[PDB]
């Protein structure tokens, strides 16, 4: 399980709205 | 949405499964660390691999996730398994698997199992994550006199 430093990804839908 | 069942047995997974997804964990630059198989169902994301732990992640804990051309990334905040912390892996499906994200973390599945006894129940007070709050009104100036 590598950590990444930032995402990788520039399309995403942001789901859960909560901590 | 999708539906089909049948009593047939199997032998082993498929790099194609409609619920699991063989997948490699990756680094910084693209390389291939580890082979594991990701599982996809309305209780939470899950990471199958060798004689090692298993590896799980709640769709609360999911603020994020992404996809792009043969990879898949998720993040994720300190209170789960692995920590704070962002994991990507290439996947020949990886739209297949945002595809079916959406469809799971739409549905909530909100006590869809019954689940056995957690944290969650009536005890002593402790540090434990607040809900929202709401954004601060402006105030309002006033005149002046002769």
């Amino acid at each position: 399980l590598f950590r990444l430093r930032h995402f990788p990804c520039g399309n995403v839908n942001y789901g859960y709205q909560q901590q | 949405g999708s539906s089909g069942s049948s009593g047939l047995n199997r032998d082993s997974v498929p790099d194609n499964h409609p619920t699991k997804f063989k997948v490699t964990n990756v680094d910084d630059e693209g390389v291939e660390l580890g082979s594991g198989v990701m599982e996809l169902t309305q209780s939470e994301l899950v990471l199958h691999l060798h004689r090692r732990e298993a590896v799980r992640w709640p769709y609360l804990c999911l603020r994020r996730y992404g996809y792009d051309s043969n990879l898949f990334s998720f993040e994720s905040g300190r209170r789960c398994q692995t920590g704070q912390g962002i994991f990507a892996f290439k996947c020949s499906r990886a739209e297949e698997i945002f595809n079916l994200l959406q469809d799971l973390m739409q549905c909530n599945s909100i006590n869809v199992m019954e689940e056995p006894v957690i944290i969650t129940r009536n005890s002593h007070p402790a540090e434990l994550d607040l809900p929202r709050a709401p954004q601060p009104p402006n105030a309002l100036g006033y005149t002046v006199s002769s």
